[PDB]
RNA sequence: CGCGGACGCUACGCCGCGACGAGUAGGAGGGCCGCUGCGGUGAGCCUUGAAGCCUAGGGCGCGGGCCCGGGUGGAGCCGC
RNA sequence: GGGACGGGGCCACGCGAGCGCACGGGGUCGGCGGCGAUGUCGGCUACCCACCC
């Protein structure tokens, strides 16, 4: 379940890491990237994980479906958006809201894809 | 239908706004009624005198009710039996005053601290510039200061003292619930005397700090407080 | 004409110095590390007066401005680029410092990836 | 509607009105004064026609915020302060400035602006001090006044006139307002016997004087 | 007047004569 | 054209027999000689001056040898005169005798 | 009419309010202090130079100590 | 009862609406000015030396 494997998890995963006085976490669907019980991706039944276009330009958003569960194969999806700067962050605040789906990672997960499009401009 | 369920909020908004008025319109009159009972205590204890000289007998007062205790000496090289006492008024550092109702069951015990302690009889005025300078409650055996009679009428609202000026009524004339406003307040931190005491050893007599100062002790309240 | 920090508060601390041992120059083998002394004659653990002090509690630091560098961020130790994707959020608060066995040929794909992201790097032209 | 009349009562102490809320009543005459009882924005196009938005949604959060701080209630900005005096200043005496590169000239005082600062006008010919301001803790007053309600001071020269814009050159209105106040203050203090020696000379300390000794 | 549970009326015929 | 400072010599920092607090320094200003006097040099900008090797900058003018520590006047000390001074960095032991001055300009007049 | 609302909560966490702090022999708890080794794991680093030494180089921690830059050195090493 | 023109004080005389000053649940400026490339501005700590205690 999902408290269960919290209390397994939370301190001898392999994603794991502790140096500095910190800790901090390398999921592949995670964001603020630190160990919370909010932020992990594989526990929950709806995860929502943010990554760059394979290519140079564009931003896939790779969510999570309910059905199959237990299949790693079909359980995620993958979508790409390679657009301006509003309707990409207006098409995340309506994929988070709009279907209810885990409201709580909106604002950090639109954060995290401004960073994106900050990042993979032409630097001067 | 939320067009009366606002209604009804409001109602409950203005019950309590017209509570806080027809409670400050009761303090108010909680304070003329004892500034006219002072002026009556005060003018009443020279008249008797007045006629008493008028035929030639004299006029003896009654001796008073209320004495403030202050300690002066430290915590070393301190007697077993009083060290008891001082810690049966709770007097735990230097420079600690309370305010003790008298009677002969408390002279008696503050006769055998007379090395340590220098006591009196407070004014009037060193009763206000104790209370609103230096006055700290004790709400769960902690030390929340006095900022509204809120702080007050939780802790003594079953005995009709609502405010600042009733107990100090009651202080001043001691009523009959003395000791649930005196074990309320927390012991005074008063701050070193300005100046300098004469020497802190000896008795008041031969020119020291200790012993009774009937009323020189609102010399050492305008000096420290 | 750098990366700015979010905040920049007064960093105040309650002791500059160190603390070296007692009795540490007139031996070379008393090394200035410090154990606390255990004797009854001493003066140090009886705190007379004009001696050497003790490292009581009392100096620690305030909890907002621990572990703070001079330039207002945090340390944070890297070996390879994979763990700059973790800093892309948490940005103007912590920096990296790389590490002492990474060899020069990568400095110059990890840098440029650390400029990109607008991440501080502490040591940036470390080899040549 | 209706007039702003001025308060009723006036003040006794600051803080302290001298009615009470019962002579107030009937004195406002509150026995006869019962009371009971965007955005979207269309646009044509010359397809159809568009509504924009007023105030559109940002393009790039930062990475952090800052939260917001609580409030306080009795910090002013400068310009809406209070502004105060000394005792002993009046328009037309005698000042000793001190601290700029006009060190120890005896100069004359004008009046008070509303920024706080002074209006310190030597006169040319003898000081070669022009109208300059100083600042009023920078001041010592020295005891000697004349009169001054016989002057027409300009009304443009305030503290727009004298503050900085960034070599340099002097302006002719420099010369002119010079110029036109010094030729109505000066038969004023040529009048005055051994003047215009005194402004003129500088004060200085030597051996045998104390500053806590003599008075000025 | 004081306790809020003997004058609510009499709030109630002050609030009736206060408009 | 004169000296627009008063005199003023530096005497002892603040201490007591077996201590010393380094933090208030104590002065003597010729010409006063009690307590009821000294009501004047209040608030008073006191200062330092000193010189040394390197060649430093100077507010309106070439960079000159000399050197400056500010200060301020706190509260009188003693019956007779003597003054306390708050500086904002603490005062060497060179200077017990010499020569620091007072300024008058944050006057009260 | 408009499609809009910061931060947080590793619950062994985060935040707030009060009084207190001396200490030998001795007792207990926390140690992201440290050494040598084994199961696990870091798609770790390394002859474009690892351990180890040196240092008037830059810094953090109450402290135990650690980390970085600059020199020598030449083949194996560390964190959780 | 006035005494046949009498001055000062009384928190007496179950939805009223809008505005502003504030000794009011812990500081702000919606205020400014001079110094800056081969000689100068900063660096508490870490190195040598002097002094007060
Ligand atoms: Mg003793
Ligand atoms: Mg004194
Ligand atoms: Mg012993
Ligand atoms: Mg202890
Ligand atoms: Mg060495
Ligand atoms: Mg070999």
């Amino acid at each position: 379940s999902a408290h269960l494997q919290w209390m397994v998890v939370r301190n001898c995963s392999s994603f794991l890491i502790k140096r500095n006085k910190q800790t901090y976490s390398t999921e592949p669907n995670n964001l603020k990237a630190r160990n919370s019980f909010r932020y992990n991706g594989l526990i929950h039944r709806k995860t929502v994980g943010v990554e760059p276009a394979a290519d140079g330009k564009g931003v896939v958003v790779v969510m999570k479906r309910r059905s199959g569960q237990r299949k790693p194969a079909t359980s995620y999806v993958r979508t790409t958006i390679n657009k301006n700067a509003r309707a990409t962050l207006s098409s995340i605040r309506h994929m988070i809201r709009k279907n209810k789906y885990h409201p709580d990672l909106r604002m950090a997960a639109i954060r995290r894809a401004s960073a994106i499009l900050r990042s993979q401009k032409p630097v001067m | 239908n939320f067009a009366e369920l606002k209604i009804k909020r409001l109602r409950k908004k203005f019950a309590q706004k017209m509570l806080r008025k027809a409670r400050r319109k009761l303090i108010y009159e909680k304070a003329k009624h004892y500034h006219k009972e002072y002026r009556q205590m005060y003018r009443t204890e020279i008249r008797m005198a007045r006629m008493a000289r008028k035929a030639g007998n004299f006029y003896v007062p009654a001796e008073p009710k209320l004495a403030f205790v202050i300690r002066i000496r430290g915590i070393n090289g301190v007697s077993p039996k009083v060290r008891k006492v001082l810690q049966l008024l709770r007097l735990r550092q230097i420079f600690n005053g309370t305010f003790v109702k008298l009677n002969k069951a408390s002279i008696n015990m503050l006769r055998i601290v007379e090395p340590y302690i220098a006591w009196g009889y407070p004014n009037l005025k060193s009763v206000n510039e104790l209370i609103y300078k230096r006055g700290y409650g004790k709400i769960n055996k902690k030390r929340i200061a006095l900022t509204d009679n809120t702080l007050i009428a939780r802790s003594l609202g079953k005995y009709n003292i609502i405010c600042m000026e009733d107990l100090i009524h009651e202080i001043y004339t001691v009523g009959k619930h003395f000791k649930e406003a005196n074990n309320f307040l927390w012991p005074f931190k008063l701050s070193s005397p300005r100046g300098g005491m004469k020497k802190k050893t000896t008795h008041f007599v031969e020119g020291g700090d200790a012993g009774n100062r009937e009323d020189q002790i609102n010399r050492l309240i305008r000096r420290m407080n | 004409a750098a990366l700015r920090p979010l905040v920049k508060p007064k960093i105040v601390k309650k002791r500059t110095k160190k603390f070296i041992r007692h009795q540490s120059d007139r031996y070379v083998k008393i090394k200035r590390n410090w154990r606390k002394p255990r004797g009854i004659d001493n003066r140090v653990r009886r705190r007379f007066k004009g001696q050497i002090l003790m490292p009581n509690i009392g100096y620690g630091s305030n909890k907002k401005t621990k572990h703070m560098l001079p330039s207002g961020f945090r340390k944070f130790l890297v070996h390879n680029v994979k763990e700059l994707e973790v800093l892309l959020m948490c940005n103007k608060s912590y920096c990296a410092e790389i590490a002492h066995n990474v060899s020069s040929k990568n400095r110059k794909a990890i840098v440029e990836r650390a400029a990109q992201l607008a991440i501080r790097v502490t040591n940036p032209n470390a080899r040549l | 509607k209706g007039k702003p009349h001025c308060s009723r009562n006036p003040v006794l102490v600051r803080g302290i009105g001298r009615y009470s809320r019962s002579a107030m009543y009937s004195r406002k005459a509150l026995y006869k004064r019962k009371y009971a009882a965007l955005a979207t924005v269309t646009k044509p196009v010359g397809g159809g026609t568009r509504v924009v938005k007023l105030r559109k949604m940002p393009r790039y959060y930062p990475t952090e915020d800052v939260p917001r701080k609580l409030l306080s209630h009795g910090k002013k900005p400068f310009s809406q302060h209070v502004r105060k005096l000394r005792a002993s200043i009046t328009p037309g005496t005698i000042l000793i400035i001190l601290t700029g590169r006009h060190r120890g000239k005896r100069v004359v005082f004008l009046k008070q602006l509303s920024s706080g600062l002074l209006l310190v006008t030597g006169p040319l010919s003898l000081n070669r001090v022009p109208l300059r301001r100083t600042h009023q803790k920078f001041v010592i007053a020295t005891s000697t006044k004349i009169d001054i309600s016989g002057v027409k001071i300009p009304k443009h020269l305030t503290d727009a006139y004298f503050k900085k814009k960034k070599k340099y050159e002097i302006t002719e209105q420099r010369k002119v307002d010079q110029k036109a106040v010094d030729s109505q203050i000066l038969p004023k203090i040529k009048a005055v016997p051994q003047l215009q020696g005194y402004l003129r000379s500088v004060f200085a300390l030597t051996n045998g004087v104390y500053p806590h000794k003599l008075v000025f | 007047i004081a306790h809020p549970k003997l004058g609510r009326r009499a709030r109630a015929r002050i609030a009736r004569g206060l408009r | 054209s004169g000296r627009l400072w008063c005199k003023a010599i530096f005497a002892g920092y603040k201490r007591g027999l077996r201590n010393q607090r380094e933090h208030t320094a104590l002065l003597k200003i010729e010409g006063v000689y009690a307590r009821d006097e000294t009501e004047f040099y209040l608030g008073k900008r006191c200062a330092y001056v000193y010189k040394a090797k390197n060649n430093t900058v100077t507010p309106g003018g070439k960079p000159n040898k000399t050197r400056v520590i500010w200060g301020k006047v706190t509260r009188a000390h003693g019956n007779s005169g003597m003054v306390r001074a708050k500086f904002r960095s603490n005062l060497p032991a060179k200077a017990i005798g010499h020569r620091i001055r007072v300024m008058l300009y944050p006057s009260r007049i």
